[PDB]
């Protein structure tokens, strides 16, 4: 993953299948699995693949116990962490500082990867395509900073993610770039990899693509028709990329929108304020029939 | 029945006694052909009308054409029905629903 | 917007009639005569209702308590 | 032994019942008002007339298949039983409609259709829901035999949907409820093959996974099939005549076979002619107005080699499908394209959702009246 | 995947009889030439395909390989080398060896007829075992091997000898052009790989490659072999990992054999589960002509794509590989990109299609009419501007939800009202 | 809907597995108890009839249906008045 090419790491992991092995191969091999799992998500992020980066850190970032893995555990920090006598063995196995990975960076990689996926997903769904919500995904991690009425300028790493989420919800892509790029030079977090500009360029393009995506999802609430020159210039993108973005959005959410690539023009007419309330009521009524027929399958 | 009138005229036993003895068969078959023309053509060619009705000379063709009131038309057609007349869609020109729908929804 | 067509149709026609219309004034003078006919009878019933209601008020106090 | 013997036992009962019915019911108000006043149940009388028609029809089909020429059943049923029951007074209630419903169902199976103008004009009693469904079942078949595809589909759709506000209860459907629903569906599918593109009005009566299945078949039939027509014909002819019951397969009898051969030819020749018209009706009217090159591309689509294109194109147009103007001078063919519309059914659905809630409000309140 | 971890230790250490060396310094279409070299090694020397290789571009160096085997037909190789004028002075093995083989066939042939005639179970097995050495040593003598393998096949060490015999009969009669025998052993081979044998890492891989070699070239009903091979071992585009995979070519034939024999609904799964899996991700950056087909399709381009596909047609119509259905592939490639393009489109000018593909605008109109005629495109055609216009903007989704929600619940309440 | 699903998973789903298990154990021990048979079946917090939530729920849904009905009645007459004024 680190010194060769990211196909070879994926090939070798998909060949190897060590899940059964790590159960029966002791804590040091399990610590090695965690070391490689972090590195696979960092390398996926360094190639710009947000899903693959998000999925590769899933085991780690569904676990509150990551601090203990690097030996940085305390003896009270939920209610379970005992006894000290065992911990004396554990702190003599985990771990040298020069072998560390930064967890605070790992959280930023996972949250940025998840944010890019789930902000278009929520925007599409709650503008009345609501049909696939996942209970406890990025919304939950956002929620603890979303509900703060006192939160204006950030100093902390999590506060930056909330500020980036506030920018992404508004949708100004140059503003979204500025908050992510500047504050990671200011915080000494861009410096770490000589691929810094490659990763910045990949994140810049993902922000341009998903800002265009959220712009179309929100403004399809009023748009009759759309010119594609304006989309190209305003999101600072080439026409192949713009045609590629729009066609995939129409094709895989299955939207009733007529795209002209030769005349560079989209026609749709999907409006409306009442139609949105009608779809929300129809979803609510469908969850009445689904529960009505669930009660019957409990009964029998 | 399959509207192959030209094939029917070409396949008919001329000297069959039984065909002659059906009083008014000849006018009735041509009336059916003229009925199909009158429903489904706005204008028809002069040769095409003769071809459909069984090789009618222009004297006989008048005894069919004027039997339905059909006019001569330019270069060198026969006028059968107007384009505005043979459309008149009953569908779409509707939505009188509200007085009936509001009545059954009143209470 | 909602109800505005009905409200403007009623209000404009009402304003036009109420502001200066003699037929509406004539209706009102007839109505005022009917109100006075009711009121002139009503004062007779108020006198009788005072005796009925004073009798009710005293014995309502005691029966409900 | 047994099966035929049971048919004779039923014939003996039905003839005896007919002799009693022909005898009493023109004077016997003493018998009749004793019947009106005494009981506290009534639904049995409707069931017996329907049950007798189903059993008689089951009995007649078996006799007719075995004895294929010159025998008694059609005349003895027609002249004595069906005509006497048709020609006497209706018992006050819907009993006159019930006797007419057998007569019409016998008339339908003997393919001697015409007298519906007489039958409808004598049927001026209130159509209480069961007698609406029976009337619609025969009227949809009568429109289908008349080749009135547009009219037949509307009548079949009502009884296929089955929201006719029926309230039965007391086993009156009966013993073939599923089969009767598929008998309506089978004709509705055949009608959909003739009519589609235009409806837009199949969603009400046929649920989506059957709209899918007949849609595959309809698109394939008008592009290449053979096998869909073979499938459609074999399922449909089985349901078109309504014979009720078969006998029992063996090497030795012919008989049933002569039966089956007559049924197959009569349905085949008409459906073959109609299937060819449905395929002609397949190609979309993509634009109204065609100059010579567009007409030539339509001729190329229509047939090739070579010889005789335009001549058969006249016949194919004049089957029904093209009403048009011609100019010899300008070289342009001018036609209309037929159109249809949607958001029709919802206006009916708002009325019947109100009925559906109200029927449920009535049911809970009726149950609640036993725990007062 | 299990069998992939079996590959992972081994790392392209395949056992092939030619070892590594194939016909060097090749010019035109280098990915095709590289593919021919990995295929020649993995098929244990083709032979027939050497003539095809020379027909596309003039190479002398089949002579090379062709001189070094005798069991294709000794006289044919000797005539090939003496036509070239290779002055070998090393052709002395064959008159001794063939004369021993002649005495060996006739002194087996006498037993052949006795063992058949007597039918004795020990004698037939002994005569078969005495035969088995000879037909392994020379199968040229092809019909003699086929007569032997028609009946028993099996000898005391069953698995290796039966499986090598099936590969050898399949390989010989593919080269000799006896299709019915090749079709028989395509069938007999896919039956034989169930049980299996020891299944030591490389053996299972060689069996996968042998299934690819008989399935690939297309004689009769190879779309059924396409169906049998893909769902066998569960859906892969190359059937090996460990980075060096390049067979390269099978996905091209496989995609066409789905498109011309099945609905394309259905190419949505091919795009995920064959195209975007890491075995094809490895292959794509080793074949830009395959890459253009997939990369243009998944990005939905309208006018870089169609020109590049027409540019690819020019290379593909000069592919000298066996495939049978060549213009079937090319024509349905033109249709499938147009069908993909038209799925969400507003308009297309008839002329703008025609200039782009180098066809006449009437030919383009009649081609679009054939999409409509087959129901591969909803449309109206403008008669007087010459543009085809699409309009599938489906206003009102509510009814088909309403159909399902109240059909199930209302009839379920009616079911309840009876006890 | 969550309240009903919670009671159903206690009423039906627990009892179904308890009968599944009790039928596997087979369910009568003749020389002495019946130890785990004695352990089986003890009430969860809803064994039946959470009417205090349900009845109050139904009165609120009836109030919601009245609001739908009054909103529909406003819409019936507004549509009629809007159509009536325009077409002359």
């Amino acid at each position: 993953y680190l010194h060769s090419r990211w196909y070879q790491a994926r090939d070798l992991m998909l060949m190897s299948h060590l899940q059964d092995n790590i159960q029966h191969a002791d804590p040091p091999v399990q610590i090695l699995y965690n070391r490689t799992m972090v590195q696979l998500g960092i390398c996926a992020f360094r190639q710009g693949l947000t899903k693959d980066a998000h999925n590769a850190l899933l085991d780690i970032q569904s676990s509150g116990r990551a601090k203990e893995l690097l030996g940085q555990g305390l003896l009270l920090r939920s209610l379970q962490e005992r006894n000290q006598e065992q911990e004396k063995v554990e702190r003599r196995r985990q771990v040298p500082f020069h072998l560390h990975i930064n967890l605070e960076l790992l959280e930023c990689v996972y949250l940025v990867s998840a944010m890019l996926l789930e902000i278009p997903y929520m925007a599409a769904h709650e503008s009345d395509a609501r049909r696939r919500m996942i209970s406890k995904q990025f919304h939950h991690q956002l929620r603890v900073g979303e509900r703060q009425p006192l939160l204006g300028p950030p100093e902390s790493m999590r506060e930056h993610v909330v500020a980036a989420s506030k920018a992404m919800k508004m949708g100004d892509w140059k503003t979204c770039h500025s908050f992510i790029i500047n504050e990671k030079m200011n915080g000494k977090v861009w410096d770490l990899f000589p691929e810094a500009d490659k990763v910045r360029t990949m994140l810049v393009r993902k922000i341009q693509e998903e800002s265009l995506r959220t712009y179309l999802f929100t403004y399809s609430s009023v748009y009759d028709s759309i010119s594609m020159e304006t989309l190209s210039d305003m999101f600072e993108l080439d026409l192949p990329t713009v045609h590629s973005i729009i066609s995939k959005m129409i094709i895989n959410e299955e939207l009733m929108a007529s795209l002209d690539q030769p005349t560079q023009t989209v026609v749709m007419h999907r409006t409306e304020p009442t139609a949105q309330q009608n779809l929300a009521l129809q979803l609510a009524e469908k969850l009445g029939s689904l529960v009505e027929n669930n009660e019957r399958v409990f009964d029998h | 029945e399959t509207c192959h009138f030209q094939a029917f005229w070409q396949a008919l036993d001329e000297n069959m006694d039984l065909l002659e003895g059906i009083t008014g068969f000849e006018d009735s078959v041509r009336k059916f052909i003229c009925h199909v023309v009158g429903i489904t053509y706005q204008h028809i060619d002069r040769w095409l009308l003769a071809e459909m009705l069984g090789d009618l000379t222009d004297s006989q063709l008048k005894m069919w054409m004027s039997k339905y009131g059909w006019s001569a038309d330019e270069s060198g057609q026969i006028f059968i029905c107007s384009q505005e007349e043979s459309i008149k869609p009953k569908n779409i020109v509707e939505k009188i629903d509200f007085d009936s729908v509001s009545s059954i929804m009143a209470s | 917007r909602n109800q505005l067509t009905a409200m403007s149709s009623v209000l404009a026609k009402a304003l036009e009639v109420i502001k200066p219309a003699h037929i509406l004034q004539e209706k009102e003078e007839q109505h005022q005569l009917a109100v006075t006919a009711y009121l002139k009878n009503s004062r007779k019933e108020h006198q009788r209702i005072l005796a009925r209601r004073q009798t009710i008020e005293e014995r309502k106090e005691r029966l409900e308590s | 032994q047994w099966l035929w013997d049971i048919i004779d036992e039923f014939i003996y009962q039905f003839q005896s019942f007919s002799q009693y019915r022909c005898k009493t019911a023109k004077k016997s108000e003493e018998e009749i008002d004793f019947l009106r006043s005494n009981p506290k149940i009534w639904n049995v009388h409707s069931v017996l007339n329907v049950l007798h028609s189903l059993v008689d029809k089951s009995n007649i089909n078996r006799q007719l298949e075995v004895y294929t020429s010159g025998g008694d059943p059609e005349s003895v049923a027609g002249e004595y039983g069906r005509h006497s029951l048709y020609k006497m007074l209706g018992y006050f209630s819907l009993v006159g409609l019930l006797r007419l419903h057998s007569l019409l169902g016998d008339y339908y199976q003997a393919i001697k259709v015409l007298e519906n103008i007489e039958l409808n004009k004598k049927s001026m009693y209130s159509r209480v829901p069961e007698c609406q469904v029976t009337t619609y079942y025969y009227v949809g078949f009568a429109y289908l035999m008349m080749r009135r595809y547009q009219d037949a589909i509307r009548v079949f759709a009502n009884i296929l949907l089955y929201i006719q506000r029926t309230k039965s209860m007391f086993q009156r459907t009966t013993y073939k409820y599923e089969m009767i629903n598929k008998q309506n569906e089978q004709m509705h599918a055949l009608l959909a093959i003739a009519l589609t593109m235009y409806p837009m009005r199949i969603d009400e009566s046929i649920h989506l996974q059957l709209r899918e299945k007949y849609g595959d078949k309809m698109l394939r039939m008008q592009k290449g099939d053979p096998q869909v027509y073979e499938e459609l014909f074999s399922y449909s002819c089985p349901k078109f005549l309504s014979p009720v019951v078969p006998n029992y397969d063996s090497v030795h009898p012919n008989y049933h076979k002569e039966p089956f051969l007559q049924q197959l030819k009569v349905f085949s020749d008409e459906v073959q002619q109609q299937a060819q018209l449905s395929t002609i009706r397949s190609f979309l009217k993509l634009y109204t107005t065609m100059p010579v090159a567009k007409l030539a591309g339509f001729l190329d689509l229509t047939e090739q080699e070579f010889r005789i294109q335009l001549l058969v194109f006249k016949h194919k147009m004049k089957n029904l499908v093209w009403t048009s103007g011609i100019s010899a001078l300008d070289g342009e063919f001018q036609s209309a394209s037929e159109v249809d519309f949607y958001i029709d059914k919802d206006m009916i659905h708002i009325a019947d959702t109100k009925v559906a809630r109200r029927y449920g409000d009535f049911f809970i309140r009726q149950i609640h009246k036993f725990e007062e | 995947y299990d069998l992939t971890t079996r590959i992972a230790h081994f790392l392209d250490r395949h056992l092939v009889f030619p070892l590594l060396e194939f016909l060097s310094v090749k010019e035109i279409y280098n990915e095709k030439e590289l593919l021919q070299g990995k295929l020649d090694l993995l098929s244990d020397t083709n032979m027939v395909d050497f003539a095809m290789d020379v027909y596309k571009n003039l190479y002398s160096d089949d002579i090379p390989h062709a001189l070094r085997e005798k069991r294709t037909t000794v006289v044919a190789q000797l005539k090939q080398l003496q036509a070239e004028t290779e002055p070998i002075v090393k052709m002395f093995e064959d008159p001794e060896t063939t004369r021993q083989m002649q005495s060996t066939r006739d002194g087996r042939m006498l037993f052949d007829y006795l063992a058949d005639k007597h039918g004795f179970r020990q004698e037939y097995l002994d005569t078969l075992y005495r035969y088995a050495k000879f037909q392994y040593e020379c199968g040229n003598y092809s019909g003699a091997a086929e007569y032997l393998y028609f009946f028993r096949v099996l000898v005391p060490a069953t698995d290796r000898n039966a499986l090598s015999s099936l590969w050898g009969k399949l390989a010989s009669e593919i080269l000799m052009q006896n299709w019915d025998a090749a079709m028989e052993d395509l069938t007999r081979l896919k039956e034989t790989i169930d049980n299996n044998s020891v299944s030591s890492p490389l053996q299972s891989l060689q069996q996968r490659t042998w299934l690819i070699h008989w399935s690939l070239f297309v004689f009769f009903n190879h779309p059924k072999g396409r169906d049998n091979i893909i769902d066998l071992f569960l859906y892969q585009p190359q059937y090996l990992n460990a980075i060096q995979t390049m067979c390269p070519h099978i996905l091209r034939y496989l995609t066409t054999a789905v498109i011309t024999n099945k609905d394309v609904r259905k190419r949505r799964q091919v795009l995920k589960d064959l195209v975007k899996v890491i075995q094809q991700e490895s292959y794509t950056y080793k074949d830009p002509i395959t890459e253009f087909v997939e990369c243009l399709y998944v990005n939905f381009d309208f006018d870089g794509a169609q020109k590049k596909l027409r540019e690819c047609e020019s290379v593909l119509v000069n592919d000298f590989f066996l495939v049978a259905c060549l213009e079937d592939f090319i024509e349905n490639a033109r249709l499938f990109i147009f069908e993909t393009f038209c799925r969400i489109h507003q308009c297309i000018s008839i002329n703008m299609l025609a200039d782009k593909l180098n066809m006449t605008p009437e030919e383009a109109e009649r081609w679009i009419v054939n999409l409509i005629r087959n129901a591969r495109l909803d449309a109206k055609i403008d008669s007087k501007l010459g543009h085809v216009v699409m309009g599938n903007n489906a206003v009102s989704p509510y009814q088909q939800v309403i159909e399902k929600t109240k059909s199930l619940s209302f009839r379920s309440q009616m079911l309840a009202m009876n006890i | 809907r969550n309240t009903s699903k919670q009671q159903q998973q206690k009423h039906q789903y627990q009892q179904r597995r308890q009968q599944e298990n009790m039928q596997r154990q087979s369910r009568g021990e003749p020389p002495l108890p019946e130890e785990d048979l004695s352990k089986l079946f003890k009430p969860p917090q809803p064994p039946a009839r959470m009417d205090s939530l349900l009845i109050a729920g139904q009165i609120n849904t009836y109030c919601q249906n009245i609001k739908e009905f009054t909103a529909q009645n406003l819409g019936k007459l507004f549509m009629a008045q809007a159509l009536q004024e325009y077409n002359n």
